[PDB]
């Protein structure tokens, strides 16, 4: 059940993102566009669409590289950023929440980033509450612990970071770029969990827990494939194991993620999922984007919910990669090697 | 008394419901208009679909008007009381159901122009209970008041 | 006063039940309508189950009006009440447990089209509680009706 | 007495109702008026819809003043105190639907100017309530009311 | 009297129970079956141990109806009371234990074939209650109708 | 005595509606002053909405304590109660919707000073509530006039 | 009247606590059972456990049922509620520990089956406050009918 | 007796306004003065009228101690009462405002030290509903004395 | 009577804080023993802990059983409720401290083995709570007892 | 009588105050001292604040104690328990203010001690709100006393 | 008789206090264990400080049960109520602080363990909040003895 509450709030955040997914680059495009190789077919089926107004601005046939990252950057700011702001309510807190676990990777790398030295001023997108011209600088200056707990503090509302730090103090985080990630990630999806349960009386939630749930265990199976020869160090959470209703268990996953070699799993787990168990590293990458792309729309169906506003900014991220991968071939006029093999969005 | 309770029953419930109905289908419709703008028309029957309860509802209040008093029997309040509340929480709960079903179904509509008729079967069937309060809380409450022999 | 009750809680509760029904499955219906466009057919077959339900509790609430008077009893008071609590709370119930099970049960329809009929033997456990309840209300009235004497 | 409470309720809830549908449809056209300020003669007919009924609110508020006893007994209270319930609650119910739709309607016309009228219509199905409850408690007030000890 | 409402508290509790057990099961059955079509005939007969319990209620609650008094005071009413509330927790008490371990039990279906006869086992166990209501009420019957006396 | 209770009413709700208002519209002020310290001006027309309805309370009030005797009836009590609670709970509604649209719009104002007209307009919509309720309390004190209601 | 509460108290939540204890272990014991069908014995012993609570509840239930009337004396009244409420809420403490622990206790059957006999332990602790409250019981009894009902 | 629960009514509401005032402005305050160290002169202001509504509530406290009797009438008890009310609940949603507006105005503060006189300007808004309070408590303060019994 | 309620409470309470405690620390043992797998012998004492209170409660209960009579006292009356409530509540607390206590010292144990006395030694300074609860009833229930009529 | 109660309502809101007060700052004093284990004599003091807020509790509740009536009259009591109000609540809500404020102080003095005097300040500003109420108890409670048995 | 509720209340009262403070308390210290082994002997003390409280509540009741006999009159009951309140309520407020003071300062023992006596120093000010309530009581106690009205 959802449209049984009355409010304010989330008139406000519901409308917005419906009033941005009217002009959004539908599953029939997607599928125009691999088709496609022609240098100004490509520019018109875009200058239709939201990020249509950045292509408009300069006029290229071919498009490079920064012409891409540039329109996309400018997209996040208007359709992210802004909306918070006009939001009000447990509906803009949701909203924030979903925007700092992002910005929790990518801070963290940039803090990390601190400590091998590397260059910094602009960084690539994700949504991400504030730009990188707001937050995430004053939290990269500081890469002692201590300051990080005092910089978080200072941010009203609070960042996750704050939990991170307390963590990372008492060593269950580590060091090394791929166990901290995996951590991270860990706790990102612990996250999306304790919303929902508080979350669903007034909007429940459906598609948006099917959705939930086969994110999650594509997300551990791809982490687990990632440390699948490459060494696996068995006692960390590097098989990034988390609760589950019962969808992925975390014996099966723990298989997969040593070194041993378990393609079997993924195989049984498929009954109805796209990943069904290769040879192939890249057929495997093929099959997680349909799936994951899969079941947002779905969410669509439902509206006045709190499962729709999720559903859609996961496909956002989805969508701006697409572009990226799609528009770059034709540029150069070459066909996909990912898109054009994907058909279902 | 009674019977003027029958009255607030009645009016309440039944706005109350359709209210939400409305709104819910509204909002959902509010999202197919600007997608294809050919929908409209279709979108129309689920939204409305709500509103011809609340019409119904409406009338027995107006009834009950009709047949109150300033001070009447005990006997002819209590069944004027049973009768407003049948009608008025069946458009309640109708009003209600319809709405929910109705939003997600206007996406429907959306992506299947064909399948409006579809989406309006589910709605109907919603009705039956909201249309048999009506009938039996209108009869209920013209035969009520007679002032005792209700 | 106690007549007023009985009809209360049969009219409000069955009819909540019924319109809950409804709307869940209608939920599944609407999601579904976009993967397969053809399967309507086999899908409203559950959702006018759930509809009887509310007719049974409006026919048990007009006999038990019949059954008051004004001289009052609590003995004859006390089993116009029990009688539409039974109806009322078995209606509610049926109806909660159908919904919940129908709106799986769509998703059921869009994978599994051939053991549809598997969906349903789930369902029609549900009724078996209406009937409860409405054999007992029916009975229940045969002893009510004395016009509230002890 | 028992009357003037009444009309209090009633002009309060109906305010109440009609204030929250004013916020709602206000905050979804602040953000679209610094996003496009062709709009505000257009948006201006949404935000005003709610409070329209509030102006029937207070017709039938003066009246019942006039009308008023200087004692009453509890039945005829009831039905004085029970009028201004009729009004308030379909206010307060209509308001909140209009609100709503109201805020979800500004992007309808922010995409497609035409079909405003469209967004329009959806929100009349809420006056309905508003006149009916309106007309309804002035007849329940009329009767009870017969001035200077009702 | 209290006999009637022995009833009337029978059929809330019961109905509620086998519900609950029946939606529970039923979300936890259909996804399953998308999975895997042939554990319908396993997974099945967890959600129709819910389903008897309505039934044992529906054999006391007919008894109290015909041994019902034309008179009846503290003596009967209570008696029967008690009957009606023993059926009353049993189906409640059970019928919510049954749809919890079901739920979990198709996970044990799916995985494993041949330990279908192991879920059982567990589901067996809720089963003890509900008996024990059944018997516990017909007891309670048979002392209960003597009719009149205080 | 009970006109006391009245000037009590008045002076909670509307204290209540007013902090509503100036808790939300103060916070976007302060965002906006960081920017531009030149669009003071315009920030304070949003904020002061909220304030100039407790005004009009404040005249309702004093009326009522001036009118205050130790002779006063039961039926002077209830006028003079009925009236600080339409300005009361006027004031309630009225205030809360003011600090909606006012918070949102200082931030309209922030993006685009040109348009601070435009919120004006929008607010002034919410104000009209707050008249209506204020409207019939001071016509019921004034009217009633029993030696200048005592 | 209390002596109808006295039976009444005893069969209700005796069985609440065996009903919970066998679902909550359930759940647990189903996820075990398929990562090991050799297991199948050991996984059996926390459930079956709560079933054994019940059937000292009964007993007190049936003893109390013989002692039960509205035309016995206060102290036959009195005597059967503390008996029931005694036996009944030490009963429900004694199915809510069994069958946390009975879960959590499923983890240490499969990994360590040597110190699966350190869950069984912990049960036995917990099967004391149904004894506690049982003796207790049948003192009563006895006090209204010599011999523990003889 | 109403006019001593008049006392508590006053001192412990407007304590409870600033208390979330002083509180709310002070974690900002903190926050600000260890990242600037010449915003601390500014800081002290916004808290300090928090402290002074409490100083107007102190002062209907005292005044209505005094017009306390001895047996006085309850219609004398009612004015005492509804004057402490009046100031309480004005001084608590006065400093809701307050601390909220305050604490936003620290960060305001901040990054701009010469808009020090704007953020004044809004916080001097709040102080209208504690003159509308104070005022009205007074007046009733005053008439209520009639010195012991009555 | 009064007598009745003191026999229960004791019974009633006691036996839920000991099941609280029991439950809790249950958890933690087995956790612990797929952790380490020879601190059984450690594990055992910290459940058995919670339980041992019941058989000071026994006493008084007993005593409490054989007290009733036909009719009891006010005054007298409630020494026995009183006396009920301080071992029960008592328990209660003592019982609570123990087993999030008990959870928690079994993880202590788990990583040290050497600090197993240290956990021990929290749990018994929670027990003295208990303790003294026991006492004060002893002295209350002593002088209320004087067996058939008190 | 409900003077008893006053000493009680006192000595436990202020009580409550206080717990709260060092409860939160408690917190921040821990986090505070592995950032600095040196400033320690500083951070000790916003504790003493909230504690002195108790120590005028206690004068009250003595003073209650030894103006304690006869048997005490309605009106008599009444004056008593205001007073133990005025001065709990007073002192919970300074209380509650003293340990938030008191929190983000004390990381205020681990970063900057130098600026950990402006913090003093505010933190006196929380204690007025106790002493105004801590006055007005004073004098309920000497009225009391004055005419015995007011 | 309504002394012996004063009795009950604050052996409860205090003894669940001192438990609050406990649970929290085991929780810190058995994680601050594993982490450093050789704090244990320090740790120690702060949780075994929580339980001196429920020391001063046994002498209140102790001496109040002596002085009780078997009827008492009203008044003499209801001084005694309050009296026991009065410690009851101070006592579990004052386990609230003592045991979140408790729990965080073990844990800034292990990171810095300079200061762990300035944390045990912060959970000695929360006892003089236990003191003041105590002190009363026994003030009270004595005057209220006499029985059979003062």
């Amino acid at each position: 059940m959802e449209g049984v509450y009355f409010n304010i709030d989330n008139g406000f955040i519901e409308g917005v993102v419906r009033g941005y997914r009217n002009g959004l680059l539908s599953n029939n495009q997607y599928i125009n566009l691999t088709q496609c190789d022609t240098l100004e077919d490509l520019k018109l089926q875009l200058s239709s669409t939201d990020y249509g107004n950045f292509l408009s601005s300069v006029s290229s046939e071919s498009l490079t590289t920064s012409l891409i990252q540039e329109y996309a950057s400018s997209k996040l700011y208007h359709e992210f950023n802004y909306i918070r702001d006009q939001s009000s309510g447990s509906t803009r807190k949701f909203m924030d929440y979903i925007t700092y676990g992002y910005m929790i990777d990518n801070v963290a790398l940039m803090i990390t980033g601190t400590i091998h030295d590397r260059d910094k001023g602009e960084i690539l997108q994700r949504c991400h509450p504030l730009g990188w011209f707001d937050t995430l600088p004053t939290l990269s200056v500081a890469t002692d612990l201590e300051s990080l707990y005092e910089t978080v503090l200072v941010d009203t509302p609070l960042a996750p970071y704050f939990k991170n730090c307390f963590d990372t103090a008492e060593e269950l985080d580590d060091m090394n770029i791929e166990i901290i990630r995996n951590k991270l990630y860990k706790a990102y999806l612990e996250d999306f969990y304790n919303f929902v349960t508080e979350e669903i009386p007034e909007p429940a939630k459906e598609c948006m827990q099917t959705l939930l749930g086969f994110e999650a265990d594509r997300r551990s199976i791809n982490i687990a494939l990632n440390s699948l020869q490459s060494s696996d160090i068995d006692p960390d959470l590097k098989s990034d194991l988390l609760p589950n209703i019962g969808k992925l268990y975390p014996l099966a996953t723990f298989h997969l993620a040593q070194a041993q070699d378990f393609e079997g799993v993924r195989a049984a787990l498929a009954n109805v999922y796209e990943y069904r168990g290769f040879l192939e590293t890249g057929n495997l990458e093929d099959h997680f984007y349909q799936l994951e792309m899969e079941l947002c729309r779905d969410a669509f169906t439902q509206q006045f919910a709190i499962s729709t506003v999720w559903a859609w900014m996961k496909s956002k991220e989805q969508e701006v990669r697409n572009i990226t991968w799609i528009a770059e071939c034709i540029a150069q006029n070459q066909r996909e090697r990912i898109n054009n093999y994907i058909s279902v969005y | 008394f009674f019977g003027a309770i029958g009255c607030a029953s009645a009016i309440i419930f039944t706005s109350l419901g359709a209210a939400y109905g409305t709104a819910k289908s509204g909002v959902g419709i509010c999202a197919t208009c600007v997608l294809r703008p050919d929908l409209l028309f279709k979108n129309i029957v689920p939204v409305i679909m709500a509103g011809i309860i609340a019409i119904y509802g409406l009338v027995v209040s107006v009834l009950v008007c009709y047949s109150l008093g300033q001070k009447q029997a005990l006997y002819t309040g209590f069944i004027q009381l049973g009768a407003g509340l049948s009608v008025g929480l069946s458009g309640l709960a109708a009003g209600f159901a319809i709405g929910i079903v109705g939003d997600a179904g206007v996406r429907g509509s959306s992506q299947q122009p064909r399948l409006f008729v579809g989406m309006i079967l589910i709605l109907i069937f919603a009705e039956v209970l909201g249309l048999y309060g009506l009938i039996v809380a209108l009869l209920l409450n013209s035969r009520a008041t007679q002032d005792v022999v209700c």
